[PDB]
Order: C-alpha cells, then structure tokens, then sequence
C-alpha cells in the first residue's frame, strides 16, 4: 500500500508496470496480448498526464512477470514504454522493448491468397531493419510487406 | 431536324462539343418536365450479349419513362444467339427488320460499329463494346459534373484508381478535353497508370495534367474526384494489398475538400470508397447513377425525334 | 391517405387485422371492376435474386393489369449482380434511384427488410426472403378463404404436410390467429411437426388446436384443408415412402367433406393431392393461384395511391 | 484506508463509476461498448477484491455521464452492476441496469443465412424475458433465440 | 481355407462375432509384422462411382502395402461407366473378367449386393452404398476400440450427433451388440435420434441403452465417445444454431473423462470437435484413420489368400 | 545420413548452395546408373489439389522409376479433400498416417509449409503453392544449365517474358545467385518487370544485372536464354499485341548466338518460341523436361533413403 492518487497512481506489491505507453495503445495491448485472462489484480490508467509525452497510458499487473521476449513483442506498438519489474514495493528492474526477430499470433497476413487465413495455425512474421521502417515476412506465403501495411489489416 | 436525329451513338470521339451540349440541355429539360408518351408506339431492342444489370435496368427504365416498349435478351448465360455459326451481321440484319432502335452491349470491341453497317436506318446506340467505348456512361458522368458544378470548363478533375484499364476514365478525359481550361490530376498505382495515348492527346491540346501519389496532395483544389475500382486480379493479391491498396477514400480525407467537391464512381464500388463517405455532402455516386436515366432518355428522345417539343 | 400508403410490406407480423381487411376488400373491388390505368406511368422493378417463376409471372401480370411498366431480372442462373463484391445495400441504393416500387425475392432471410434501410421512399414489397416471410402468398390464401368461406373467423382449418419447414403454413397460422374462434388441426409426420413457437403463440392467445394422424379423423368438421408438399429430402427416400407418404389426398377421402370445404395448396403439388381431386368441387388450388392476381394488385394499388377511387 | 480497498485510488470529481462488474465482464464491456474511445481519464481495476461480493471489476470514467439508455445495455452482461454518477466528489445518483427494449449494435445473429452477416447493417434484437430466459428476436431474419445461444455467438 | 476366403464383404449384418474377431486379430498381426508381397500379382479394381478420396486413398494404400496392383476410377461429375444405358450389372460383368477383386462405393443402396450376382468368383467389398452399409469403417472403429480399451465387451460407449442418418453409428451399434455387456448412451438432437429399429434390436438382446441430452451428463462414466458430423442440410440454419449451448466437444468438457476415454470420429470434423481437443490424450480420430490401413489390409488378405500364417 | 534425409523440400530459399549441388550430383548418377528398386515398398501420395498433368506425370514417373507405389488424386472441378469444411491441416493429418512421403501442389501460398506442421515425420515436397515456390522446377533448370554449360558459376543468363509473375524466373534467380560471378540480363515488357526485391537482393550480393528491351541486344553474349510464357489475361489484347516487333524467338534471331547457347522454357510454349527454333541446336526445352525425371528421382532418393551409394 502507498498513497496512490490517479494522475500517476501508486504501488502494487510485486509485479509488472508497463508505463510510457502512447495514448490509445494501452487497450490495444490489453486486447492483443491477452493480458487480462488472469486472476491477478490489474490496475490500468488511460489518458493520464506525464513526463513529456503529455498524455500516456499505463498497465499494472500484480504477481505476473512477463519478460524478455514478452516485453519485445511490445515494440511495434509501444516502443518507448518501460517495463518495470517490482518486488516488495521496489523497482528491482527497468527494461524497454527491443525489436524482436519474430512476432507471432498478433498480425494478419495482408496477402489474400495466403493459407494462414483459413487454418489452425497462428500467424508468424520475420521482422527486419530497425527504426527507418520495418518489413515483416509471412512464414507461410513468404511475401514481404511493410509493417504499416500489415498493421492496418 | 435536330443534329442527332437518327444517328448511331457509337463513340464519344464522334460527338462534338455542340453535340454534347445538346444532349445535356435535353437531359435537364426531361428531368424538369417529363414527356412520358414521347416514344409511344416505338419498340426498342435491349440486346445485352454480355450481361450488365446496372446498365440494362437503367436503359430500359429510360425507355419506359418515355412510353416505349422493350423486347430483348441478356446473355453471357445462354440465350441462343450465334447458335450454329450465325454471325453478328445476320443477327442485326434480322433484328432491324422490326424494332425502331437497337441498344446493345457486346464483349468484343467494334461490335456496335459493325451493327451499324447492317441496321439500315434503325439507329444503334452503344451500351459498351469490350474495352472500347461506353458513351452513355460518359454522358451521364458529364451531366452530373455539369449539374453539380454548373460548368464543364475550368474544372480541376482528379482521376484516382486504375487508370490503365478503366474504359470510363479514358472516355471522360477525352470528353472533358473537348472543353476549356480543365486541369487533370492522375493518382494511380504504377502498374495502373494512364496510358500514353491519352497523355499525348492532352499535351497536343495544351491541357495541363500532373501525377500525384496521394489524394491529400490535391484535395484542396479539386472539384470532381472520380474514383475507379481497381480490379484485384489486374495485380496479384499481394500487390493489391501491398501498399497499392491506398487509393481508398474515407470521410476523414475529405476535411479540406472544397464546399463544392463531389465524389463520382461509375460503380460497383467495393473497397475503395469507405461507407462513411456516403453520409457526407460530397458523396454523389448514387445520384450520379439516377442521372443515368436522364442522360439516357435524352439520347433516345433526340435520336428518334426529328424535332423536339420543349 | 389510406394506411398502407407508401408502406413496405415485409412481414405478416407487421400487418394488423385492419390492414388485412383493407387489402382484402380492395382485392374484391379490383376483381369486380378493373382499373387498368391506375398505375399508368409507374415503373416497378421485379428483382428476383432467387428464381421463382410462378411468383414472378403472377406479380408482373398484376403490375401489367394496372397499367405499370416492369423492368427487372430473375437470377440464381447469373444476371451479373454482386459481381465484384457489390453489397445488397448498394444495389438497392442504385435501383431506388429510378423505379417507383421494388418487388423482390432473395435467398437470405432479412433481405427485404435490409432493402428498406436503403430504398428512400420507394416502397419495398417482399416476394419471399429465405425461410422467413412471404406475405403476398398469405394475402392470397386469406383472400381465397374469405371469398369461398365468406368469413375469416370461426373457421376449422386443417394444415396437413410438412409443417416444420413450410414457410407459408407458419405465416397463415399467424395471420389467422389475428381473427377469432378459429380452430386448428395439424396433421404432420413426426419429423415434420409444427414448431413450438407457433404452438406457444396459439396457446398464449387462447386458440384451440389439436394434432391428428389422418385426415379421416377430421374431414367432417373441416372448412379449409390446406396441404403442403413434403419436400422428399427433408426425410430420406425410405422415410418419405415408409409410411410417412400417407399425407396424400385422393377423391375418395372427400366423401364426408362438408359442402363448403375447400382444398388449398400453394403449389407445386407433386404427389400429395391426387389428380382425381381436381374434378371435385372442393379442389380450389388453381383458383387460389388466380386470386394471387387480385391480392397482389390490391397491395400495389394501396401502396402507390394516396387515395383510392371506388 | 485500512482494510485496504482504496489507499489513494481514484476518488473522482465528476464521472461515472461502474462498480460490481462480475469479474471477466469488465474487459467485455470496454470492448463492446467502445468505452476507451475517449480522451478523458479512465481508471480500471480487474479481479478486484470483494469480500463485499466475491471478486469484481470496476471502471471509473471521468467527466462523462453514460446514462439512461447507455446503462440498460449493460444489463445483459453485468446484470447487477450499479452505476454511480459523481459531479462533485461523491455519488449524485446510483442507477442499476434494467433490461432494455432492444439491444442494438453489439450482438450477432446466430442465423448464418441472416442477411446481417454480409452487409453494412447494425445488429438489432428485440428482448423478451420469457421467465427462465430472455429470448432475442433478430430484426432481419425475425428468428428468435435464447440469449444464451446468442451470447455464445 | 480361412472362414472369409473368397467371400463377399457387403454388410456388417452378415459377419458373425467370430468373423469380426478374425479380422481384428489379423489386422493386429499385419500392423506388427507387415507382409508387403502377400498379394503380389493380384490386380484389385477401385471402382468409386461416388467420390470419397479419403476412403479411396486408405484402400489403395492398403492394396499397395500388400503389394497388389490397382486399376479403377472415381466419379465426381465425370467418366463413362454405369453410363445411363450401361447397367451396373454389365459394368461388373465386364470388370470381373479383368480383376481379382472389386472394392466399390456407389450412391444407391444395395449396389454392392447387386454386383455380387454378376462378379463370378470375384469377391466384391463394399466401400459404401447409399445410406445402407460401410463394413470397413465399422471394422476399423472396432479395431480402434479393441486397441485402446483392451476388449470389445462391457464398454460404456457414448454415440453423439446425427444418430438418425449417420450410417456409421447404425453399423457400429449392430456390431458392438454381438459382444456382451455393452451399455450405450445416445446424445442426439431429438430430430436426429436413433431410429426405433436400432433400439428395438437392442432390447430384444437385453442390451442397456439410454438417451441423454448433452455429453456433459455422461462424460464421467464413458469409455468411447463416438462423435458424428451434424449434417447441416436437413436442418434449418436457425435450428442448427439453436441447440442448447451445443453438442460440440471442447477440452474443458473433457476435464472429467476417464483417463482411458478416447474420442473417435469417422471424420470430417468441421465443427463438432474443437482444435484444443487435438492436443488432449483423449483425441484418437487421426489414429483411428491410420488403423483404416490395417483393418483393410486384413480384409483383403483373408479374402484373397487361403490361410494366413503371420 | 545424407544432409537432406527426411527433410521437407518447400522453398529454394531454404536449400544452401551445397544442398543444391548434392541434388544435382545425385541426379547425374541416377541418370547414368539407374536404380529401379531403391524405394521398393514405399508408398508416395501425389496430392495435386490443383491440376498440372505435366508436373504430375513427371513426378509419378519419377516415383515409379525408383520402384515406389503411388496413391493420390488431381482436382480440376472435382474430388472431396480439403472439402470446404475439411481443413488442409486435417487432410494432411489423415494422409500422413497412410504414406511415406507427400508431393503436393496447391493453389494457395504456403500450403506446403502448413502441411509440414501436420505431417508428423512424413516429408512433404512442394510441387507448387500459388505464386510462391516450385523448388523442383528450379532443380531441373539448374541440372539442365549444369549439364549443357559445364558449371553453375560465371554464366551470362538472359531471362525473358513475364518476369513480374513467372514463379520459375524468381526462383531461378535466387538459386543461380548462390553460385559466383553470374551476370543477368532481364528482357521484359516494363509492365511485367523484375520486382524490386529480386533486384535489391542481387545488388546486396554484388551481382551484375542489366535490363534490356529485346533479346536481339544480348544474343551475342549469352549462354542460357530462359524464355517465359507471357500471360495474356493481365494484359489487354491490344497491349499484348503492341510490343515492338515482339519478344518471341525465331531461328533468324539465333543466327548470332554462341554455339553453346541453349533456349530453356518451363513450357507450355504457345507463342513465344516458334517451331523453327525446335530444329536448331540451341533448342533444349524438351530435354529440359526429360531432366525433370532425374532431378525429382534425386530428391526422393535423398529424402527417403539415409545415404546413397550410387
Ligand atoms: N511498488 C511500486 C513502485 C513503483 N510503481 C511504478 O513504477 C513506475 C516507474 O518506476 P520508478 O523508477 O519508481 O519511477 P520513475 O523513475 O519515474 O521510472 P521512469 O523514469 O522509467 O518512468 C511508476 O510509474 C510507478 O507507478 C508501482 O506501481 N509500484
Ligand atoms: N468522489 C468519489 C466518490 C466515490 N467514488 C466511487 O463511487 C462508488 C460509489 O459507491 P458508494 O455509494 O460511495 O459506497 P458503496 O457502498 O461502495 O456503493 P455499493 O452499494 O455499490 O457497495 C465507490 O465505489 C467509489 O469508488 C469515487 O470514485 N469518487
Ligand atoms: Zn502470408
Ligand atoms: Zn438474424
């Protein structure tokens, strides 16, 4: 317990705080990475005031430590987030998402004739070339698309 | 006798500025006072050798709103013609023995013009001949630009989509080049660009055009934004999708559009104009289709009547 | 303005007792004095996206006997619509730009009601939407019960056949429950029984019904015997045959039938009513179909006319 | 203060607080009712402690008053949520969800031949409490189903 | 010779308990110590007058793993034989002069029994005849039940889905009812229920059966769960979609099943078995399809070879 | 075991330079000293969900020249599997319990890679998957280039036709770009040009390429001329017919070619290679099709056999 407030709420004991999420990405991340199908208390703050981005989103999941590659799966959506790892009210760890070499399940192959659409396989894309803007290759049809195109539908 | 009296409307290249004005003034008048028995006792054939419902129902309602009878067929799915080698010259030599005008669509280019060498004095009006002409779609597009914009000259007309194989954008660019000071903006995937013979014609007449890659670059100056459907097999699925699918209009893009700008689309639209554009004042694609009745009625009235009552 | 003026006739559940009476009194009057130019100058679209000849020829002759022009298509076997993803909302948004009423049949349930959100003020009359409604078949059945029996209340109506999937028996039971004191007798194979939602509606209104296994059990008391075709694939060949094929009427069964009893069948009849029933005074299935012209004409007259001349 | 509950969390000045959302309904309701499409501060709690009622969820949405009609929607999902409006640091109204007359938009017709599946149409169902259940009648196909079949999908 | 040498394999009704065990015993030996040159030089005919590629590939792979040759055909909308004019009896009369054995699947019932009268001393094995029989599916189902459970007697078998028209569920009940002490649970939608003939037979033999409404109420006591396809055509979309919270199987439903409980399905399984069931231990439909190979090898080995010493 | 033993053969992208040479080395030995009982007792499945009879016969003859058995199907408008309902994943899951290997050609891309996840330890060899890959065409093309030219490095290869959509021209460029010093000439109509991904890869490896407008300007310097089909549908009749004095090859065009220059074409060659080229020494498309046999024998021998001592 520590004097929370809501323009930046306070202390969970032990767990993950993903902070410095861009406005309107927080709910995407909740839905997309299924963060909510847990029994632990989650506290989420949306469109909050902060350290300059001005307005941000934040997610607090107690007792879950999602990491290393879970954190990396956050990089197309929230690349400038910080994933604080908390234990006994102390931020025993701060990391940021690095761009992963593979993004599974979350994307949709934009190629209409791809076979992934119809079937019990989940999507998978190979990622390449950091920040000057990313290309993703479908595992199955081997067609390479711009991340901004996969990320619309 | 009015100039169009008993002419064959085969190609837009055969109609003059004056010819285009006459049809357009007559469409305006029939739209304002109906003449429902003008073609009383006329029988017209609606020969669609290739099906096109949108176009057929519109041409026949036009015939019906002037009092004429219609007989005809829609094929592609069998209706026995060319059965046992019967040539098109012979089918038209028998149909013109009893109808007063032939409206026809056909899959090969040139077919309506061939009908003309065999129809005698029954006028032949072309409703589409393969990748060649479709004048009655250009007459209705023109009528809609004119009725919403008030003029046909000094327009800033953007043509967006598949400009390479869209038979209607090619005819509207030739019709519009008959008039003065229009300015063209073409916005197409590289694979679906406006052909050189069009560009070369525009240059030779001193008309200004330019290519752009997005609609946002030119929304501000635009009066008529004419969209075309990219046909998804003129590109492969991955090409269509991969980044060339951004010739799609949505309501948000319309913000800076002039108060008078209209969005026109010969139809079916499937992807390219999002549904939310429909609620805007600039969506005029369906009102464009309703104007097909008047453009089409005007041509049948001018072609079958020596003199017009007005 | 008459109540029905410019309404969409989509479902029987939307028409009241009063609404049903009005249509039926108007059918009676047009049957007695023809009004062949009442819909002069109207153009009506006959859109049959799923073919039904019996129903189409009847709706169009009705349009023709009031003076209207018809344009339209019958598909299932191709007539280019929905070609290249064109939605039904968009087809109806273009057809209502030029016809004065849309008559339509479509394979999916709900389609005529969707047309209504896009037709503007062009009325939409439903000629069948999948397994859901067909009001114009119920209006003609009602008109025939009324014209032969003299009333619509206090009837003993037997429904025989496939009651589970017969879209018309379900609507006639809901129409007839709008009226008083009717008594229902259902005679169906076990597999083809009248659904619970119908039975539950009848109970909640206090209307009497009973199940029987043969027509002989109830011939004596019956006024209207409405037969339906068992569709031979709703059961397997051996089931159809094995003992459930005895929902077949022949002349001999009619002996004790009241003098007024009539046999009605929406048609095609194939097996279930033997040919020798035709020579009897009780066979009214074809005269039922001819009454489709008046029921159907009455709806088009009430929907397109503010006031009716009579 | 202590017996924990608050320790600094979100007392809000004007807004709606939806309390007792029955666990797991909490994220449905954000998605379905499009509640995160707002720039105002939202603060959400999941798998929130409730010796007060088992375990619950709670959304606090400020400067927004989601009411009347909007409240009755929620009845099919969070049948006993109590909505509370707030215009100056405490409860000004405490509204319960009553079942509505029609449920628009959020629900899919079970009937695969229904035209609502292919078209630009918004779903609409007529609600009917047939004591033992709520039947839902589609406005398009006019087919009636138990709410349990529709809510499965 | 072995009991089955040169016999025709047409109906499960015709094989005694002992013939069923002979086959299952052989198939366990060929699975263990395969004999790939046993039918060397024999030519089998795979006449599928009705296409089922899954059953055809199982059988042809069976023929080839025992070294035999294969000639034949399949016929979705195609190739010449039984023509219409050409009788099945004359097709067979001609093919039984060419081959050593005939596996055949035909759309009409008893087609395989008709063949028997025209094949001379050539054995004919039924691969499906309309809605009557499919003995080689029942033989592999029993092999999968004997191989997972250890016996074919004293089983608690649940049968689920379309019990009224699944040909495989009708056969499997006849065959398991030749062994002793079996208790049957039938969970079907009451429009798709066990026919009374299966049930009447089961009561003459003193066998226990009960009917249930959802698998959840038997999960606990059950050894084999034989899921069946619910056949969407003889069902209304809305009926199909209305049944409870369904009769499909998911892994959360399995959280109570005994550790030796297996789920079997003749396949295809479009809908009724969810993907998450495939990763549980109870999933055995794919393994059931590999045992198709050893059941059909066994049958061909015993029919075409005088005595097997494997 | 050999490097390829029990491996899946799906994309050319996945085989190293060394795997490509292993295959080509084996295929030269099987061509010289054939081993017709090497896969004795194996059963291969020829699942062509898309018909290509030429590729199917090459492969099935490959299977039979190494003595294996064959079960399978093809599917122009026909037979049951992958049904629509039945998934490809469940088709494969079932077939990989019957066979020892699966060759498959499917219309959708990555269908063969999907199979890999469901075939257990059964190898799957891709015979074509939409517009993605066809590794066994590239393997025979390389064998024909190595066998006529003596090496796979330092070649002047001209590629002509539809470079934008020929799947074989995209693969062949990836594979020849694993060997060293190759110079590529691409003569395509600029609407059908090499995609920028092929070209961007070639520049990262330092490989030389240039684009030309007619074969006449490279004839002189070239070793392999790989003609490709120009695909008439994604082309206008008039566009198709407009290109220069064409890109078809005749013998008078060959009067300058080096004596070791060979013309290759995956076939069919409707138009682009004239009959008189068939009698020149440079013609090698038919011989290229016989080498299909030795390339696919090699692949099956290495995949299904632990080590080859031929
Ligand atoms: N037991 C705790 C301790 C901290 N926090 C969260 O930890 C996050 C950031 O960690 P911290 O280093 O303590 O604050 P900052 O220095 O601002 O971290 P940064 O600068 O990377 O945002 C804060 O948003 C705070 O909500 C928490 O919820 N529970
Ligand atoms: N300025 C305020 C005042 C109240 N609340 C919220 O409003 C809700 C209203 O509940 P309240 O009537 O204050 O007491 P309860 O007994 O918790 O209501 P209930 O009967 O649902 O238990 C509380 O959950 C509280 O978080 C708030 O966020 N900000
Ligand atoms: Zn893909
Ligand atoms: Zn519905």
């Amino acid at each position: 317990m520590t004097h929370d407030n809501k323009l930046q709420v306070e202390a969970i004991k032990r767990g993950t705080v993903i902070d410095h999420i861009p406005a309107q990405i927080g709910f995407k991340l909740l839905s997309l990475f299924k963060l909510t199908e847990t029994d632990q208390r989650i506290t989420i703050g949306l469109n909050l005031p902060s350290g300059e981005m001005g307005r941000k989103d934040l997610i607090k999941i107690e007792n879950t430590f999602l990491s290393e590659d879970q954190v990396d799966q956050l990089a197309l959506y929230a690349p400038q987030a910080t994933v604080n790892r908390i234990d006994n009210y102390e931020v025993v760890g701060k990391s940021r998402p690095s761009l992963p070499e593979r993004i599974d399940n979350v994307l949709v192959c934009p190629n209409s004739n791809c076979i992934s659409h119809a079937e019990p396989v989940s999507s998978s894309f190979a990622v390449r070339k950091r920040a000057n803007d990313i290309a993703l290759k479908c595992k199955y049809c081997e067609k390479e698309f711009s991340h901004n195109v996969v990320l619309a539908n | 006798a009015n100039p169009l009296y008993q002419k064959h409307i085969i190609s837009i290249n055969d109609l003059s500025r004056d010819d285009l004005n006459l049809v357009l003034a007559t469409a305006a008048k029939l739209k304002a006072n109906p003449q429902p028995e003008l073609l009383k006792h006329k029988v017209i054939a609606s020969c669609f050798f290739e099906a096109s419902t949108r176009t057929r129902l519109s041409f026949e309602t036009s015939m019906h709103r002037l009092g004429a009878s219609v007989v005809g067929f829609s094929d592609s799915a069998n209706t026995s013609l060319g059965k046992k080698g019967e040539t098109l010259a012979d089918t038209i030599s028998v149909i013109s023995t009893y109808v007063d005008a032939i409206v026809m669509r056909h899959p090969q280019e040139g077919a309506a013009r061939l009908a003309t060498e065999f129809s005698g004095n029954v006028p032949v009006l072309n409703a589409g001949d393969g990748s060649n002409q479709h004048p009655t779609q250009t007459l209705l597009d023109l009528f809609t630009i004119q009725e919403t914009q008030g003029r046909l000259d000094n327009l800033h007309v953007a043509m967006v989509g598949d400009l390479k194989y869209g038979r209607t954008v090619h005819s509207l660019t030739q019709a519009l080049a008959k008039f003065d000071g229009n300015r063209f903006y073409f916005i197409a995937p590289d694979a679906l660009a406006m052909p050189q013979y069009i560009l070369d014609m525009l240059d030779e007449k001193g008309i200004a055009w330019s290519l752009h890659s997005s609609i946002e670059e030119v929304m501000a100056e635009v009066d008529i934004l004419y969209m075309t459907r990219v046909q998804k097999e003129r590109l492969d699925p991955s090409e269509y999708a991969n980044v060339k699918a951004q010739f799609v209009l949505r309501a948000s893009d319309l913000h800076n559009a002039k108060a008078n700008m209209k969005v026109l689309h010969p139809l079916p639209r499937v992807d390219e104009i999002a549904t939310d554009v429909d609620k805007t004042p600039h969506a005029w694609y369906f009102q464009q289709a309703g104007n097909g009745i008047f453009a089409r009625q005007a041509l049948l009235a001018l072609v079958l009547n020596r003199d017009l009552v007005l």
